C-alpha cells in the first residue's frame, strides 16, 4: 500500500466512513426489535431507545458523499473543491495545506493525525498507527513530488517544516 | 559490616528503650486484674518481664494471639492503647528489618566497589607496564 | 503558521484542546470529584451499623445515584473523545468495567448486593488517588515488577508440586484431615511455607512410635524442605522486587 | 544588642553538659519509676528532681522562644523539638496540678520517654543518620497509604462475606475494629492458623481460598515492597553522600597539590633572582 | 454559498440542522407537557396519563439539553450575534421545560404504582 497511494495519479477522490455508522444502527436496532428484554416488571417498555437510535442511524445514513475531489490533478491545477453535482470552494492557491496535528490525554500520551486544511476540506488520517513519530517529512516529500503545496507541522513556523507556494 | 553498624544499633536500643518504657504502664490494666482466667498476665507485670514482651512483639511472633489476651482487658473503644502497641510493633519492625538490610546491601555495595576500582587500577597498571616494556624495547 | 483564516479541523481540534483543558488539567474539578469520592468513603466507613443506617439509608441511596451519574458523565465526556482510545487503554478499561458492573448491576436487577457496590466504589476511590501524584511511581512499578513475580511464583509452585509428590506418599488417612485431600494437603504445606504456628502440625504427626519411627524421617524432610523452601521464595520476592525497582531508578 | 553574647553562650559546651546530665538524671528518675517502692515512697527525691528537670525544660523553651522560631517553623529537627516541648509542657500542667476532670493515668511514662527522646535530641552523628533517611518520609507515607487502601477494600469484602450473613464469624469480620484488626494479623503471619480453623466451620469452602489468596497479595508485596524500597533508596542515598564527600576529599587533595607547586615556584624564583643579583 | 445548494445535500451545512431538532424536541416535549397537565386537571383519566412511560422520555429530555447545548458551543463561533441569540433561547426554554417537568413529576409521585 506504500507505493500504490502516495503516487495517487492526477486527482485523488475521498469519501466519509458516517455509512458504517449508519449501517451498524440498523442493525442494531434491527436486533433490538425482535425478542427484546421483557421488563413490564419494571412498569416501563424501552421501545423508544431504539426509536431514537433509528432516528439518528436514519438521519446519520442521510450524508450521502460523491467521492470529495479537487483538482490535485499532477498540472497547474487550481485545488478548487469538486464534488459531482455541486461545487463550492475556490482558491488561487494559499489554502490547502497538509498539516501534523498533535492530541493528549490525562497521563499525557500523544497521538498523531493529519489534515489536508483548506476551506472545508477532508483530512488524511492514517490508518490506526500513532505512538512513534517514524519519518514525518518522508510521506511529505512524496507529497511533494506530488504536486508541492506545503507540508506544515505543529507550533508555529520555526523550522522542520517546508512551505511552496506563499501569498505574501 | 558490624563495624559499619555503629549508629544504627544505638538507635535501635533507644527506640527499644522509649517504646518498652512507656508501654510499660499503657496496658497496665491487663497484669494488674483481678480476672481469674487469663495466661499472658506475666508479659506485661514486671519491667524485665516488659522488655521480654516488647521484643516478643519485635519479633512478631502470635502477636494477634497477644492481642486477643489483652481482649481480655475491658475494652475502653481501644482509643490509645490498641492503636499504640499496633504502631509500635508495626513500624519497629518494617523500619530497622529495612534499615538493617539497606545497611548490609549497602556494605556488599561498597565492598564490590572497592573491588571493581582495584582491578581497575590494577588494569590501567598493567596496560602502563605494557606501554613501557614497548618503550624499553624501542630505546634499545 | 501565519493562519489568516482557521478551517473545520482547526476548529475542532481547538474545541478539543478546550474539552482537556477542563477536568483533565484543571485541579479543581479532580479536587472537587476527589472531595466527593472521599465523602462517600466516610460514608462507606460509617456502614456496618445500623443505628446510622436507619437515618441514612435514603441519603445513602440518593448519594449513591450522585456518585453514579458522575462516574457515567465522565464515561461519556471521555468516551466523546473517541471510542477508539477509550477501548484501547491500559487504565481506562478498568473504570468502564467498574461503571459497566456498577449501572448493570443498579439499574437492573441483580444478587451483586453491598459486596459488589462498596469493593467497586473503592476500587474506584484507587483509580482516582493513583492519578493524584504522588503514590502513581509506586503503582507504576508495582504493576511493573508483577510480571517479573509471575515467574517465581510459577516456579515456586512447580518446586511445591513436585516436593509435594514426596509428601503425599506419607499423607492420607493417618495422620489426616490437614494432609489427606491432596488439594487441603498442597494448602496445609502452603500454610508450613508461610512459616508461621505449624507446632499444631508438629503436635499433630507427633508421638509415631515416641522416639525416632518415622516422627524422625517425615518431619526431618518436611522441615528441611520448608526452611530450604521458605528462604528462596523470600528472597526470590524481595530480590525481583528490587531488580524491578532499579527500572524505576533509571 | 547582648544577642551576640547570648548565642555565644548557647554555643558553649558546658550549657549543653549540664543540660544533658539533667535529662540523663531524668532518664534514671524514669528507670526508677517504673518500680513501685520509689514511686510513692522515698520519692522527696523524686520530687527535688523532678522540680529542676521542669524548671530546666522550661528555660530551655525560654531560649527557644526568640526570633529563631522564624527558623523553628520551617526545619527538621528544630519543630520536633519545639513541639515536643509543648506537648511535654501542656500534659503535666494538667496532670501534676491537674484538680480537673480527667479519666485516669497513661500518659506519665510516656511523658518521661518524650524527656527521654529530648535527651536522644542530641549526638550529631545521629542527626546525620535522621538527615539520610529522612527523604524516605514521603515513600513511607505512599506505601502506608496504599496499605491502607488495601486494608479497606479486603476490609469491606470480609464484612460482606463473613459478617453480613449473622450465622457466626463474629468480632473477626463481624465489628469494623476487630474486622481491622484481624486483617493487620492474617495480612502478617501471625495468627493465621488459628483463624483459618475458626472460618472454615462457618459453612464457607471458598474462604479458605480467599484467605490464602489475600495472603500471596498482602503480606508478599507489603513486606517485600517495603523492604525494596527502603534498600535502594539508602543505597542511593549514601551513594551521593559517599561522591560528594570523595570529591571534597579529591578537591583539597588539588588544593594542596597547587600549594605546593606555587611554593617550589616561589623558591625557584628567589633562587634564580639571589643568582642573578649575586 | 447556495444556502440553496447548502440545503441542496449529500448532508448540509455545520450543526444547524443539529440545533433544529432541538426545536422539534422541545415541540413534542410540550405536548406531552400539555396532555400531562391536562389529564392531571380536569378529565382526571389516570388509565391514559403518561405513568407508563416514565424513564424514557426523561432520558430524551436530557439528550435534548446535552444536544442544545453542544449545537450552541458548536454554532457560537459563527461570529453572528443572531444565531448565537438563537442557539441560547433554545437552550433557556429547554432547561425550563425540563426543571418544569421534573417538578411536575415530583409532585405527582402518589399516582403511578409503588415500590
Ligand atoms: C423517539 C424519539 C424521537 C423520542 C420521541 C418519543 C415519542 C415516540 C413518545 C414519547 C411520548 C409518547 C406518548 C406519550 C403519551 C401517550 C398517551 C398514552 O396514553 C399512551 C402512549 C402515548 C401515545 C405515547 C406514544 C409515544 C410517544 C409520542
Amino acid at each position: 500500500m506504500c507505493w500504490v497511494m502516495p503516487p495517487s495519479v492526477f486527482v485523488l477522490e475521498y469519501y466519509l466512513d458516517t455509512l458504517w455508522k449508519g449501517t451498524m444502527l440498523f442493525i442494531i436496532c434491527l436486533v433490538f426489535i425482535s425478542c427484546n428484554v421483557l421488563r413490564e416488571v419494571k412498569y416501563q417498555e424501552t421501545w423508544c431507545f431504539p426509536a431514537y437510535g433509528m432516528v439518528i442511524g436514519l438521519w446519520l445514513m442521510l450524508s450521502s458523499i460523491p467521492q470529495r475531489r479537487l483538482v490535485l490533478n499532477h498540472t497547474r491545477g487550481m485545488y478548487h473543491f469538486s464534488i459531482q453535482g455541486r461545487t463550492v470552494c475556490q482558491g488561487p492557491m494559499h489554502l490547502v495545506y497538509v498539516r501534523l496535528a498533535l492530541s493528549s490525554d490525562a497521563y499525557g500520551g500523544r497521538f498523531f493525525q493529519l489534515v489536508l486544511c483548506g476551506h472545508k476540506l477532508e483530512p488524511l488520517v492514517l490508518v490506526q498507527l500513532s505512538e512513534r513519530y517514524e519519518q514525518m517529512e518522508f510521506l511529505g516529500r512524496h507529497l511533494a513530488r506530488k504536486l508541492n503545496i506545503n507540508y506544515f507541522d505543529y507550533l508555529a513556523s520555526s523550522y522542520r517544516h517546508v512551505v511552496r507556494h506563499w501569498p505574501l | 559490616a558490624l563495624k559499619s553498624m555503629t549508629f544504627l544499633l544505638m538507635l535501635l536500643l533507644i527506640f527499644f528503650y522509649i517504646f518498652a518504657v512507656t508501654g510499660v504502664y499503657f496496658f497496665r490494666e491487663y497484669s494488674r486484674s483481678t480476672i481469674e482466667g487469663l495466661e499472658y498476665n506475666m508479659f506485661f507485670s514486671d519491667l524485665l518481664n516488659s522488655l521480654v514482651t516488647v521484643f516478643i512483639l519485635f519479633t512478631l511472633d502470635h502477636w494477634y494471639a497477644v492481642l486477643q489476651d489483652i481482649w481480655k482487658v475491658p475494652e475502653s473503644s481501644r482509643v490509645f492503647s490498641s492503636i499504640y502497641v499496633i504502631l509500635w510493633l508495626l513500624l519497629g519492625s518494617i523500619i530497622f528489618r529495612n534499615i538493617i538490610v539497606a545497611m548490609m546491601v549497602t556494605n556488599f555495595q561498597n565492598i564490590r566497589s572497592e573491588l571493581s576500582e582495584e582491578m581497575s587500577h590494577l588494569e590501567v597498571q598493567y596496560k602502563a607496564d605494557m606501554f613501557k616494556q614497548q618503550i624499553i624495547q624501542r630505546r634499545q | 503558521d501565519v493562519m489568516e483564516k482557521k478551517d473545520a479541523w482547526d476548529v475542532q481540534e481547538f474545541i478539543t484542546q478546550m474539552y482537556i483543558k477542563q477536568l483533565l488539567r484543571h485541579p479543581a474539578f479532580q479536587l472537587l470529584l476527589a472531595f466527593l469520592l472521599l465523602s462517600n468513603a466516610i460514608t462507606i466507613a460509617l456502614r456496618t451499623n445500623s443505628y446510622l443506617g436507619q437515618k441514612h439509608y435514603e441519603l445513602f441511596s440518593t448519594i449513591d445515584d450522585i456518585v453514579l451519574t458522575i462516574l457515567i458523565c465522565e464515561v461519556l465526556l471521555g468516551w466523546l473523545n473517541g471510542f477508539w482510545i477509550f477501548w484501547k487503554d491500559g487504565w481506562n478499561i478498568l473504570n468502564f468495567a467498574i461503571v459497566f458492573i456498577l449501572f448493570m448491576g443498579f439499574f437492573i436487577k441483580q444478587l451483586d448486593m453491598v459486596a459488589i457496590t462498596y469493593p467497586l466504589r473503592v476500587l474506584r476511590l484507587v483509580h482516582v488517588c493513583m492519578a493524584v501524584e504522588p503514590l502513581a511511581r509506586i503503582i507504576k512499578v508495582i504493576l511493573q515488577s508483577m510480571p517479573d513475580l509471575a515467574n517465581v511464583m510459577a516456579l515456586i509452585l512447580f518446586f511445591m508440586l513436585v516436593f509435594s509428590v514426596f509428601g503425599v506418599t506419607l499423607f492420607g488417612a493417618f495422620v489426616p484431615k490437614h494432609f489427606q485431600n491432596m488439594g487441603v494437603a498442597l494448602y496445609t504445606l502452603f500454610i508450613c511455607i508461610t512459616q508461621d504456628g505449624w507446632l499444631d502440625i508438629y503436635t499433630d504427626f507427633q508421638m509415631d512410635e515416641r522416639e525416632y519411627a518415622m516422627e524422625v524421617g517425615g518431619a526431618i524432610y518436611f522441615a528441611v524442605f520448608i526452611t530450604l523452601g521458605a528462604f528462596i521464595g523470600l528472597n526470590l520476592f524481595v530480590v525481583v522486587v528490587t531488580t524491578n525497582l532499579e527500572q524505576m531508578m533509571k | 544588642e547582648c544577642q551576640a553574647y547570648f548565642r555565644k553562650v548557647i554555643k558553649s559546651t558546658f550549657f549543653q553538659i549540664v543540660m544533658i546530665t539533667t535529662v540523663t538524671t531524668n532518664s534514671f528518675l524514669l528507670v526508677l519509676g517504673t518500680n513501685y517502692d520509689i514511686q510513692f515512697e522515698f520519692f522527696r527525691t523524686f520530687e527535688v528532681s523532678e522540680l529542676f528537670f521542669v524548671s530546666v525544660y522550661v528555660c530551655e523553651f525560654l531560649m527557644k522562644v526568640y526570633v529563631d522560631p522564624i527558623t523553628y517553623w520551617k526545619d527538621g529537627y528544630n519543630i520536633l523539638d519545639v513541639i515536643i516541648l509543648i506537648i511535654l509542657t501542656i500534659p503535666y500542667l494538667l496532670r501534676k496540678i491537674k484538680g480537673n476532670h480527667s479519666a485516669y493515668l497513661h500518659f506519665a511514662d510516656g511523658i518521661q520517654s518524650l524527656r527521654i527522646l529530648k535527651l536522644i535530641s542530641y549526638s550529631r552523628g545521629i542527626r546525620t543518620l535522621i538527615i539520610a533517611v529522612g527523604e524516605t518520609v514521603y515513600t513511607v507515607a505512599s506505601v502506608l497509604t496504599l496499605l491502607f487502601l488495601l486494608m479497606f477494600v479486603f476490609a469491606i469484602l470480609g464484612f460482606c462475606l463473613f459478617g453480613v450473613t449473622d450465622r457466626g464469624d463474629l468480632e473477626n469480620w463481624g465489628n469494623l475494629a476487630s474486622a481491622f484488626f484481624t486483617l493487620f494479623s492474617l495480612a502478617t503471619v501471625d495468627g493465621w492458623t488459628d483463624l483459618q480453623e475458626e472460618l472454615d466451620k462457618r459453612k464457607f469452602t471458598v474462604s479458605r481460598a480467599f484467605t490464602i489468596l489475600f495472603i500471596l497479595l498482602a503480606s508478599f508485596i507489603f513486606l517485600n515492597m517495603f523492604v525494596g524500597v527502603m534498600i535502594m533508596h539508602t543505597e542511593d542515598s549514601m551513594k551521593k553522600f559517599e561522591r560528594d564527600l570523595t570529591l571534597e576529599r579529591n578537591l583539597a587533595i588539588m588544593e594542596e597539590k597547587q600549594i605546593i607547586l606555587k611554593r617550589q615556584q616561589e623558591e625557584v624564583n628567589r633562587l634564580m633572582n639571589t643568582q642573578k643579583s649575586g | 454559498m447556495r444556502w440553496r445548494d447548502r440545503i441542496a445535500v449529500l448532508c448540509f451545512p455545520p450543526g444547524l440542522m443539529l440545533t433544529v431538532a432541538a426545536l422539534i424536541l422541545f415541540f413534542i416535549h410540550m405536548g406531552v407537557f400539555a396532555s400531562d397537565v391536562h389529564n392531571f386537571c380536569v378529565i382526571h383519566n389516570y388509565d391514559h396519563m403518561s405513568f407508563r412511560y416514565t424513564v424514557v422520555l426523561i432520558f430524551s429530555q436530557v439528550i435534548s439539553i446535552g444536544w442544545a447545548a453542544m449545537g450552541s458551543l458548536y454554532a457560537e463561533m459563527t461570529g453572528d450575534k443572531f444565531l448565537r441569540c438563537f442557539a441560547l433561547t433554545i437552550l433557556i426554554l429547554n432547561g425550563a421545560m425540563f426543571f418544569n417537568r421534573l417538578c411536575l413529576e415530583f409532585l405527582a409521585i402518589n399516582y403511578r404504582e409503588e415500590r
